[PDB]
């Protein structure tokens, strides 16, 4: 993907200060909260029935590790995030049956999370090299979608 | 907001569809499924084929839905309470899909309804497809 | 639709905007101009760079309108009339870059109110924006 | 653009049967009527009060022309639309202001103009064909956005 070296700096340079575990959890809850309708993803993952439920359920927090995880390793291979997630944008096709907008959603979840989480260091141009790449990333797992 | 002139133009294409509303709407779903793949994300369970019976079932459901809503184009929201609640607690569709099938519906009926398929009945089929879309997903959230 | 604890978050966050709503509204008008170019195309004729007082000057118009509307969330369609019929008939704002804005408006505020900033909060908010994105483009056709 | 052979054809065999001018007019009539905000370009052409009075106006049918000539022109080019549409998507930005969105709009009301012209020879497989090609022009057009 297509980035100015200062966008890649901004992008870097704030991702060294993300705490994983933290974040995933957050965004993949605030997803749920947000957009109930992507609860139908995870029925085995307990209750769901109001925030607090949400954000405080360890699956939840589980499963938002795994995908901030995933998608820390994309940050590593900016350069081509296509060939990167093949077999998870195989994956989420074939087996799970994501209908990929879920992932626009997530891009979009996460930008919020981290405005949040950053306050005013995350400043309009920052933003603007996170919404690149949070595209990229959807559309690098969207790409094996047949 | 469907005005008058649009609720008959409506009624006036749809009348005319007639007895076709079920293979029309199977149609839809083919041309959706083959134009725009990420849809078939929420039917695992169909066997896609064309011209299954799963399809062609669905389809006449869909129509006969779409048939309901012009019967009743003055309150779909109480013609479609049903549908709207399947959708928003069930399904779970995301909204960005209704805006594809409405396209395929629009591409369908273009294709059979040479005389009929004025710009003006096409603005008001439009409005009308999505006003019902707006209808389904009234009550996710 | 905005249930009652909807409208006391909508109202207990902008609440804690009060008098900052001008500069939060400029603010979201920058990040939607950096982060999604497209939306530059409906403003040739302002100085859009960082700090200029046009982009300032509509902050604070937007951001009037959103106080107005919450002033007004169970009259929203009346309170925003006339701008329906701006937007509508002389601007002609594609609909999608509403989406766009109001994204930008969530992330401005999620900039600035760390502790109202909740799940539950963020969640209304997202819903009141739509509502209002919904009433701005009503008379669109 | 990557479209198998067999979609290639699909394409350029029917497109061999279009009227150009006809349905450049037509398309541009329709999207003026179905969309309205899209006139908000189009102040200068007169008349277009009514479905009737923008269908047949001669400004309306000349710029379709000039558009749809433009479209045609790029068939030929499926291999390159980027190169082939640089400088018309970097005019569209700098001077003309148009929203990229409005050649979604475009190409889906071509879409249902082909349709309504071309009845059952307008198959499933052959829409797949030209939604994949009306895509891939709009991408094209928006590539130099900035
Ligand atoms: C940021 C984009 C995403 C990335 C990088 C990502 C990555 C992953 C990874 C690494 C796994 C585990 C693979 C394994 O089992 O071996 C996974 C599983 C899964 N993902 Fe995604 N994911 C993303 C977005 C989403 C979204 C938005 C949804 C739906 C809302 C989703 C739904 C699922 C589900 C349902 C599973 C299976 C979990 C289970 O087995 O219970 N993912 N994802
Ligand atoms: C005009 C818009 C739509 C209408 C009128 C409509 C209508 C219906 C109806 C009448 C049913 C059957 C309910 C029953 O069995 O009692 C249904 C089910 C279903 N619809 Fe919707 N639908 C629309 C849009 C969509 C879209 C865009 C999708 C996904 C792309 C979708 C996915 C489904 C699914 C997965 C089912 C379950 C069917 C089954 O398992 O047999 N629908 N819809
Ligand atoms: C929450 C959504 C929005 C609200 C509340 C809003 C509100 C307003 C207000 C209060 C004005 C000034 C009217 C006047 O001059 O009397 C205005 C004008 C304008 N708006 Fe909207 N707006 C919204 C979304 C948008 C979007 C998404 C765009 C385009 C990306 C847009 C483009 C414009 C333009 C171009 C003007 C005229 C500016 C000028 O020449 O000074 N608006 N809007
Ligand atoms: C497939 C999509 C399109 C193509 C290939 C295309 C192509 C062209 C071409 C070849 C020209 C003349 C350039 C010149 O003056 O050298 C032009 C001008 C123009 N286009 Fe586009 N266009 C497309 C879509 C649109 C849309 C959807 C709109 C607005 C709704 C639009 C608005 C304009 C305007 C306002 C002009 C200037 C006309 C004039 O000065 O007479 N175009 N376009």
């Amino acid at each position: 993907m297509h980035l100015t070296p200062e966008e890649k700096s901004a992008v870097t340079a704030l991702w060294g200060k993300v705490n994983v575990d933290e974040v995933g959890g957050e965004a993949l809850g605030r997803l749920l909260v947000v957009y109930p309708w992507t609860q139908r993803f995870f029925e085995s993952f307990g209750d769901l029935s109001t925030p607090d439920a949400v954000m405080g359920n360890p699956k939840v927090k589980a499963h938002g590790k795994k995908v901030l995880g995933a998608f820390s390793d994309g940050l590593a291979h900016l350069d081509n995030l296509k060939g990167t997630f093949a077999t998870l944008s195989e994956l989420h096709c074939d087996k799970l049956h994501v209908d990929p907008e879920n992932f626009r959603l997530l891009g979009n979840v996460l930008v919020c999370v981290l405005a949040h989480h950053f306050g005013k260091e995350f400043t309009p141009p920052v933003q603007a090299a996170y919404q690149k790449v949070v595209a990229g990333v959807a559309n690098a797992l969207a790409h094996k979608y047949h | 907001v469907l005005s008058p002139a649009d609720k008959t133009n409506v009624k006036a294409a749809w009348g005319k569809v007639g007895a076709h509303a079920g293979e029309y709407g199977a149609e839809a779903l083919e041309r959706m499924f083959l134009s725009f793949p990420t849809t078939k994300t929420y039917f695992p369970h169909f066997d896609l084929s064309h011209g299954s019976a799963q399809v062609k079932g669905h389809g006449k459901k869909v129509a006969d839905a779409l048939t309901n809503a012009v019967a009743h184009v003055d309150d779909m929201p109480n013609a479609l309470s049903a549908l709207s609640d399947l959708h928003a607690h069930k399904l779970r569709v995301d909204p960005v899909n209704f805006k594809l099938l409405s396209h395929c519906l629009l591409v369908t009926l273009a294709a059979h309804l040479p005389a009929e398929f004025t710009p003006a009945v096409h603005a008001s089929l439009d409005k009308f497809l999505a006003s019902v879309s707006t209808v389904l997903t009234s009550k996710y959230r």
